[PDB]
């Protein structure tokens, strides 16, 4: 209660820290898996003969 | 007129020489901004002259430079406009002071060594 | 580790793989994981490197 | 005294009026006072552009892909020479 | 010896120049002051540059009896406390309780491990003596250096004004110091001044951050230190530049009673006021409205190139195709959810091996690109 009306008026509008890049963020695109694990996962489990 | 301690400034025309040297080295970057940049040259030995601007509140910050400048042999020229200097040296914001240094085979020689015997007929 | 190490090579390719079977079964990648598998192909592409 | 400007002035400047030049044929062609843009084409470019009708006569088509690419250099050659 | 002509003439030095200091000192407790601060000024480095060369006498004494604490105590003063409070005995390792007041509880771990091993032989009489009497020249020495410190603080109202505006008298005569003198201090970039008196800390195991290197007396001073951390290294450069400018005015005698001084300090002010300021308001984006009907997309080689990195490649095409009726067994003991499909399994309609479409090779990023390249 002691509070004075200028002190009400003095109080400031919150502001958020995190930039652009964090608030709104592009979007996250996926990319399918290279084909090089494909032909490391089908080259490995081949046997020597000896 | 408005630096009456800038003893050597130059004139009219032979600014217009200066701020066009200064240019072309940048182009070459051969220029170094600032009154430290300048600074470190000189103590380098690398440098061979030094072009300040007349226009700053507290104008001892370049008076450092003219000094050092006798302890290492190297001409120092005062301009009038220290954004003209900023903008001869490809930096939009103003600048006092800027460096010109020396490269090995440099296409400027010349020029370089014209300007310096103006500065000597500059002084006194 | 020697710059003439005769094992220079087998252990960084032990690593890459250990590495890289993190998206052995990944069928989508984000950005962090496309760019640890881009460093990955870098660095095993040119190894002295 | 003539004053210089920096390299981020000159690339700003550069791109305005090139942006104002392309915006301009742009809306000139939204006024109908110019034809729309006939598609670049090249060798590489021909069966890309062209390629549902270059089977119907090749030999015109690559007469064509070639008036256009000769017509481009010759412009840009007239344009030297008037330079000159 | 090194040792006995540093210290006839530091006490030759300190019996005419630290003596007239002394009597300036003494007076305000035609001969201007100004000499006197001048020759001060002068001594801190002649006696600096002798106390190097009795801390470099104290390491190739000390080092027949500990080679190793050169590297684990960098600082030349810190290094001569540290063999005063040891000496020739090095099992007083163990919980000194003076070794705590000079050398951090990171080191005296590190050089109590140290002297628990180590191959140094014991000194002999002579050599300890030798040793006792340069550590002894050492500190008083360092003690002069102490009094004459304080006689520049005393003297910062009349050396450099404004530069004793912007920054705490005690750091402005440090830096002096160090510097070499007032004039020596202006003649000194901006980026050098924040380096004065950085001593090369040792990481004991820890990273260089907690090192805090490339930090000067100024990054120590009273304004800097009343940052929070993330905002110190910037401002200490700031506070150096402008440092940089007064002593360019003090050393030519400008604004005597401090007015750049505070047309400096309140801009440096200004400047930290706007780093520390509250961020501000920022409006959150909704989210977009789902999107129907068509929107025009172009082609070209853009999406040409798109379509190859995102198409369907044949080994990828043939992977999620799985064969009906021939079970296949699981070579993913990690996974049992994981298959190649027909890729390598019978009956997938290719005699030849899919071969690896290399438009889906994974590459870097530009700025990633660009990182390395800096990197390297």
């Amino acid at each position: 209660a002691e509070v004075t009306e200028e002190e009400w008026l003095s109080i400031p509008e919150v502001g958020d820290a995190r930039n652009k890049r964090q608030r709104n963020p592009r979007y996250e695109k996926l990319t399918p898996v290279p084909d090089s694990f494909f032909a490391k996962h089908l080259q490995t489990g081949e046997n020597h003969t000896s | 007129d408005v630096n009456p301690k800038a003893y050597p400034l130059a004139d009219a025309h032979l600014t217009k020489k200066l701020l066009d040297l200064v240019q072309q080295s940048c182009n070459y970057k051969q220029l170094r901004k600032g009154a430290n940049e300048a600074t470190k040259t000189l103590n380098r030995g690398i440098s061979e002259f030094i072009v300040m601007a007349a226009d700053a509140e507290p104008l001892e910050i370049i008076l450092h430079l003219p000094l050092l400048c006798e302890d290492k042999n190297v001409p120092y020229v005062f301009v009038r406009s220290k954004q003209a200097l900023g903008r001869a040296c490809g930096v939009s914001r103003p600048v006092i002071a800027c460096s010109v240094t020396i490269k090995e085979g440099s296409q400027l020689k010349q020029q370089i060594q014209s300007i310096q015997q103006s500065i000597e007929r500059l002084l006194v | 580790p020697p710059l003439s190490y005769k094992h220079d090579t087998k252990l960084l390719i032990l690593a890459l793989e250990r590495l890289k079977e993190a998206y052995s079964v990944k069928s989508r990648l984000n950005q962090s994981q496309r760019e640890e598998l881009g460093l990955i192909e870098q660095a095993y592409d040119n190894p002295h490197e | 005294l003539g004053v210089y400007l920096t390299k981020k002035e000159q690339k700003k400047l550069r791109r305005q009026t090139r942006r104002e030049a392309q915006k301009e044929l742009q809306e000139k062609v939204r006024l109908g006072l110019m034809p729309p843009p006939e598609p670049k084409v090249r060798i590489s470019n021909l069966m890309r552009v062209l390629g549902t009708e270059a089977v119907q006569d090749p030999t015109k088509v690559e007469a064509h892909v070639r008036a256009q690419m000769a017509k481009r250099q010759k412009a840009h050659e007239e344009a030297n020479a008037a330079r000159k | 010896a090194k040792l006995w002509d540093s210290k006839m003439f530091a006490e030759i030095m300190m019996k005419i120049e630290e003596y007239i200091s002394k009597q300036a000192k003494a007076s305000e407790v035609a001969a201007p002051e100004y000499r006197v601060i001048v020759d001060a000024n002068n001594l801190t480095v002649e006696i600096e540059n002798e106390l190097n060369i009795i801390h470099k006498f104290i390491r190739d004494k000390y080092s027949k009896r500990f080679p190793e604490l050169e590297s684990l105590v960098p600082n030349a003063l810190d290094y001569i406390r540290t063999v005063k409070e040891l000496g020739n005995s090095l099992d007083k390792c163990k919980n000194n309780e003076n070794l705590q007041q000079i050398l951090t509880n990171a080191t005296i771990m590190v050089v109590s491990v140290t002297a628990s091993t180590t191959q140094g032989q014991q000194l002999s009489e002579e050599e300890l003596e030798r040793l006792e009497e340069a550590c002894d020249m050492a500190l008083e020495l360092n003690a002069s250096k102490h009094r004459i410190y304080e006689y520049v603080e005393s003297r910062m109202s009349f050396i450099a004004p404004n530069l004793s505006i912007i920054i705490g008298a005690s750091t402005a005569a440090k830096i002096m110091g160090v510097a070499g003198g007032l004039t020596n201090l202006s003649k000194m970039p901006a980026c050098n001044i924040m380096l004065l008196g950085a001593q090369r800390k040792t990481l004991s195991g820890f990273s260089s951050t907690s090192v805090l290197p490339h930090t000067g007396y100024i990054y120590h001073s009273d304004i800097v230190q009343s940052l929070p951390p993330d905002l110190r290294r910037k401002a200490a450069r700031l506070v150096a530049a402008k440092c940089t400018l007064a002593a360019r005015v003090d050393s030519f005698h400008e604004s005597t009673e401090g007015k750049v001084g505070y047309e400096l300090k309140d801009e440096i002010e200004r400047k930290f006021d706007k780093w520390q300021e509250p961020p501000p308001v920022k409006q959150v984006k909704p989210l977009p409205a789902p999107l129907d009907g068509q929107r025009k997309k172009r082609g070209g080689r853009r999406y040409r190139k798109m379509k190859e990195r995102l198409g369907l490649t044949e080994i990828r095409k043939q992977a999620n195709r799985m064969s009906f009726g021939e079970i296949e067994e699981d070579a993913y003991q990690e996974d049992l959810g994981f298959s190649l499909g027909h890729l390598g399994k019978s009956g997938s309609g290719r005699v030849r091996q899919t071969q690896v479409n290399e438009a889906t090779k994974a590459r870097i990023s530009k700025t990633l690109q660009r990182t390395l390249q800096k990197q390297s």
